[PDB]
């Protein structure tokens, strides 16, 4: 409770129990002073000018925030291997967030050399938005999460939010939120902040693959008692028209009746990682699958969970239908294809349509003696009764949850980027260095004080999520596919630091390894 | 209020294509503005005589039934406050 | 209770209950050292010389003070909208003032570069004048209140007070108050100050408009049983004099008898915001309505609550009869008419006379066969029995209360600037950095120490007022007028920060929106 | 509870008790169908066009109402004599309103001869506005009250109300009230309506005259110990100036000091009932005392309670400062002076100023050796401390109460027309014949039914008010002035029916007969 | 909307007064309108040459320092929608 007594210990364990795992995780943060304690409106006009699609209007608060909404903030690579090689599913039950060992530093650059001193009497104020009265910028797949590796320090992101706009201009119903209008908690160097949160009843993540296709769900030895129209002409003549029905069975498995159909589709453009197999034109934006909202288009990216490619063509990926991660030390502007990690979603090709292929055929006319049986293509298909699909995979680097937008309705609110869609996700934890004025004038001045002491804050942060698990019980005989670290000599151990001490995640690890038949 | 004039950005400055694939695209939807663009205007200059001219108003230009020749299109964007910015786009179609 | 443990959290909420609202409000302050710890007499002689009207004599203490006597120190614009759109009245019940997280800084400018250090063993002393033994400078509509926006820091005003004078000179009964003669509270960096206060039984503010005029209070279908002298001559001849009485009814609503009459008036000069409609002369001071006290004139500003203008002429405002506020970033010397906000008081035109018009006519002679019926104008009218008036509106930027001066009598002590007039208003909270001498000489010197350590203080301040509310219950059918934020695209959201982070209140918001008939 | 059993008896007594009188009063009413069951907006545009002063905008409801707001609805002339000859004051305590013996009649004029039948299954709906959510048209001194004489039947007035306007047009805050939006009570021919009401704590009416003037309140034998400036020059020369003070006593009663001063004044024009003593011009409206409200002037009529005339001049009456009643069978347009009853308010000349005379003198300059002592006239005088006045008399035909308009303030809210000013006066009792459609078409029609059965309603109404009394206890020796019926032969007994059976009230009877010294 | 034009009503059509009492009054505030009158305008026609003319805009006309002669005034009222109505008022002052 004092300056010279630590306000919390470093817990970073991960204890596996009978039916749950409690992944604790601690990090060191550094919170700068954002906006110089100011609230500023931000727009594409401020940012120099953007197109109609990228037009926006919002505010940038002087508040930081904590975002542990990536799977590696909690799971080590070995923990992820234990989770995905052994369980058919998992879901978070509760979290316990602690913010301790706070220490606010004051820096002075009066002589040209900065001198970071210690400000014991200065506070940092942190509050959690547990009523969801603020814009929820988590679940947008942003940066600034707790780093994957426990050893490195991270800088807390700035909290800004967007609102309604007509171009760069604010329509009358665009809200402005002051985050000082919330009851915060003012913490000195001897105080600490902690809160607990109980996750929703979200379904288990389908942490498995399917060992049975949706169209091959049947006995390959017995034939159906149903008939299908086999022939429509009994010959090659002119006026030879018949209706010959044959029983649909193992000989012709394609035509036989089925109770369920693959999930919904929304076609993407098939771009190949072998650049000589693509078109010579710039089809990046023009050839993309977008959805329009109030006039301005926006990329699907990634859209409904569809299989990335057919079997045998690993090169093809949907133009925007897959999550792309960056390798360690990868720039943020036009990097080569070998510097990113494009996640394949082929484990769900058993139930979901291929992202780069049309959902199927459909008859588009009434054939008669004069008009041939004309049939069209179904590029996008919404939900139909009897459709079964499977959601997008969660990855070690991918998001964990997202907030279901408060609307009068939704369908299957699992996030299109993967994860658990919650009406009430973990609350936004917002932290800000309390302003300290430098020297008020000796004579009263009505204007707000603009000269503050330049200072920052640092400390530790501990989040502990308890995940429920769905153990495997399958009568499969042969071994399953499991995630292994390949035993072959290499310069660096993967998922470990190299000679410079920079920790790199070398691939995106999914969850769908164990197989479960339909 | 003291709005900056828009900027018209055509993604393909030199569009190249052969005779078999006449249907090409010129992207002008990347054109930026301090507020928003109320009108994208496509007009051709060096277009050889063909079945039809072009005066489309779509942000992204879709072309069809091209004939061999050299084409030059100028994209005119309009700020909400009336300021305009015209940039040119070139397309050469082979025999 | 220590240096490294915060002495209070940041509470800035505003919780609306069934019949009251509890508006909490926290700010960060910076208290400089005033007068160099000295008490000084101040006069127009000190200030270079002032006229007879502006002559004064007083003392400027080294004490700061806290002044949350503006409505935006507590109500956010949305809270104000909730209050005024839904309630017919409100009044404060109790407040809870807290002063915490104190931290006294010591600045050294020995080398030409200032170095603000931390003085842990130095104190700040704060006391509340809860017996009202000091001059009450609150309620004078001064600056230095808690800022409207929670994020910005503010500098505590200096506490000075005026007393009796004959010119710049002190008459024998002009008091001098030493504020060190009060039991204060000496707070180090680990101490805090809090006090509670119970407001008086002040009446609810008439947070409504009248949907019925004072002269149109009657049945427009039935005629009165009273007669009025209609005609005095039955023709156009010479000796044709009669007394013809006709029944006063709906046909002639002006002349019929009424039980109550509009409130008191004190005429102002009508100055028009269209400067081409004013006189070409300087009528600002010469044409003003003043009241004289001990010889020296003083502007009314704003005087009795009167309607600002007749219906249809929004441009005209009384020369001094309305509260004028300044927009954000407005100077304090001869700013244009478009840089100030002149508050209209037209919602009370139903009961109150127009500020720019005479109260009415009055007969000023005995008419006879020789003298015509001569009648005069009533420029100012004091109170009469049966008069009903309505007080001045309170605004989001306007004062909240004022202290009724201790006199043998008063009439209707509601402040002429709007608000709640209290015999015992919230006490003056006076704060001062305790002097710290620099280096006394090694040899005794009888003179008072003049070399002090230059140091200032900063910290947080929290005031929480509980307001009672008077809910609306009207059988009005059609919708009422309500305060709305206009939905039309604009560069900045109103009542919010712009790109520079400076928060601006774009208009004065009154309270009289809901309608209540007489 | 049935059709053939009366729902209430006829109580019309008036029982005098030890300290109160309980005046019961029953009448027969006839309620027509108003507006043909329609709500209509009414304006001066509808009424053909009116001036700016007489401009109005409102609605005329199909609702009747009960208005027992005249003193003769309860007091017989003998009861009034008992009240005013024996009591120094009175005030209403509680009322008990009953509405019984309802009988709805249906009239058919199909053949050119009307045939009033009996509609047993049709209802009349009556509700009392006991929350004061409607415009209060009572207390406007309207017609349609219960008749003075118990024997005659009366027709219930239509209920309409005025609202805000800008000319004939409705401003946005002008309310429209649907009276079907109130929970009414639907009464058949066997039902009855009754409610009770407890009057406010209103002060007793000063039912007495003053037997002592305000300026003659002193011992006429002893002289004051105070001095007054008697002489300012000791001679007739040039430079002869002195200050000679003489003791003010019985010799000069005008100049001696007094603790209290006459009540407020607002001068009226003195018009004489001897038309040859008036001006030859039309001074009726131009010479009147008005008050302006939102631009449009309105007559005072009657304004603050002031004495009508000085002693000895009974002919003069203020142009609008007295209540004028109409004799029996008097038209409503320009009737002669001998067909109206102008009520003298001279009983209050002891405390109140004369309505036709200025309040007094006032010094309007600083006299010096060069400027003479210049003094002006005070035509209108508002309230001052120490002012004592007396309210306007209540008359047998005059109003009883009025509703104090809901405002943020008022002064001495006694109605200027006489009576008791109440925040919560007796509620408006609103009655309406429920519409009965004639014949809906056999095929559906979305339009509202416009063909109703033409029908009216009739029945009895009983109101019983309990008045508290203030008995006289005076040590006056000689007899007081008391109201007597003059014993001299006349064609008709006054306050009684003549040969045609029409009951006439021959004079306005006040209350101020007994004398009470100051 | 389809407003009827105003009506100007001067209370004293023939005002009579002698030389001793020059200060007289002509009342035009009784002028009616379907909505409201936005301007009352008084102008003289037969007024003999005097110290000053009259163009007052008060509804009720106050006169002063009259000289013997015959006066004729016309009151112009203005509807909210622009319709006008001018009626005349006469005043004869004696020697």
């Amino acid at each position: 409770d004092g300056v010279g007594s630590s306000s919390g210990n470093w817990h970073c364990d991960s204890q596996w129990l009978g039916d749950r795992v409690i992944t604790t995780s601690t990090r060191t943060w550094a919170l700068p002073t954002y906006n110089n304690h100011l609230y500023k409106q931000i727009s594409n006009s401020t940012s120099g000018g953007s197109s109609n699609d990228n037009a926006y209007f919002g505010y940038s608060t002087p508040w930081g925030y904590f975002d542990f909404n990536r799977f590696h903030c909690h799971f080590s690579p070995r923990d992820w291997q234990r989770l995905i090689n052994n369980n058919w599913g998992f879901r978070p039950k509760r979290l316990n967030f602690k913010l301790f060992n706070i220490q606010v530093k004051e820096v002075t650059d009066n002589n040209g050399v900065k001198t970071i001193a210690n400000n014991l009497t200065s506070t940092v104020q942190v509050f959690t938005d547990s009523d969801y009265q603020l814009p929820y910028v988590l679940g947008s797949a942003h940066e600034g999460c707790l780093p994957p590796f426990p050893a490195d320090v991270f800088m807390i992101p700035q909290y800004g939010y967007l609102t309604l706009n007509d171009g760069s201009q604010a329509v009358g119903r665009s809200s402005f939120y002051c985050l000082e209008y919330f009851p915060s908690q003012m913490l000195r160097t001897g105080n600490n902040f902690q809160f607990s949160y109980e996750f929703e009843n979200v379904p288990f993540h389908s942490s498995y693959a399917h060992s049975q296709s949706l169209d091959r769900l049947m006995n390959p030895l017995i034939d159906q008692y149903l008939y299908y129209l086999s022939k429509t002409i009994n010959g090659s003549g002119q006026n030879q028209q018949t209706l010959k029905f044959s029983v649909a069975g193992p000989s012709n498995m394609a035509v036989q009746g089925r109770n369920y159909i693959p999930g919904p589709s929304y076609r993407q453009q098939r771009v190949s990682t072998t650049v000589t197999q693509n078109n010579n034109s710039e089809f990046a934006w023009p050839g993309a699958s977008s959805w329009a909202l109030n006039g301005r288009n926006s990329l699907m990216n990634p859209g409904p969970a569809m299989a990335s490619h057919k079997e045998g063509e690993d090169r093809f990926f949907p133009l925007s239908g897959s999550l792309i991660f960056g390798k360690q030390g990868t720039g943020r502007d036009n990097v080569d294809a070998d510097k990113v990690m494009i996640t394949n979603e082929e484990e769900i090709k058993t139930t979901n349509p291929v992202a780069t292929e049309s959902y199927g055929q459909v008859a588009t006319n009434h054939q008669s003696a004069q008009a041939q049986a004309q049939t069209g293509w179904v590029q996008n298909q919404g939900i139909l009764p009897g459709m079964v699909w499977q959601d997008r995979d969660v990855y070690l680097q991918g998001p964990i949850w997202a907030k279901i937008p408060h609307t009068d309705g939704n369908f299957h609110p699992s996030p299109l980027m993967g994860g658990f869609g919650m009406k009430h996700p973990p609350p936004q934890i917002l932290i800000k260095n309390t302003p300290v004025p430098a020297d008020p004038p000796t004579a009263f001045n009505k204007d707000k004080l603009n000269s503050f002491i330049t200072q920052y804050s640092t400390g530790q942060v501990s989040v502990e999520i308890e995940w429920e698990l769905q153990k495997e019980n399958s009568k499969r005989w042969n071994p399953e596919i499991q995630y292994t670290s390949n035993y072959y000599k290499s310069n660096n151990v993967e998922f470990a630091v190299n000679t410079e001490g920079v920790y790199s995640e070398p691939r995106p690890i999914g969850t769908r390894y164990l197989t479960r038949n339909l | 209020r003291k709005n900056r004039p828009p900027i018209a950005i055509v993604s393909p400055q030199f569009q190249e294509i052969s005779l078999p694939t006449t249907s090409t695209v010129i992207d002008g939807s990347q054109s930026t503005d301090d507020d928003k663009i109320v009108q994208y205007h496509w007009e051709e200059l060096k277009g050889p005589l063909r079945e039809e001219k072009i005066s489309e108003d779509t942000a992204i230009l879709k072309l069809s039934k091209l004939v061999p020749g050299n084409y030059t299109f100028s994209l005119t964007v309009v700020d909400s406050d009336g300021a305009t910015n015209s940039t040119t786009a070139n397309l050469t179609v082979n025999k």
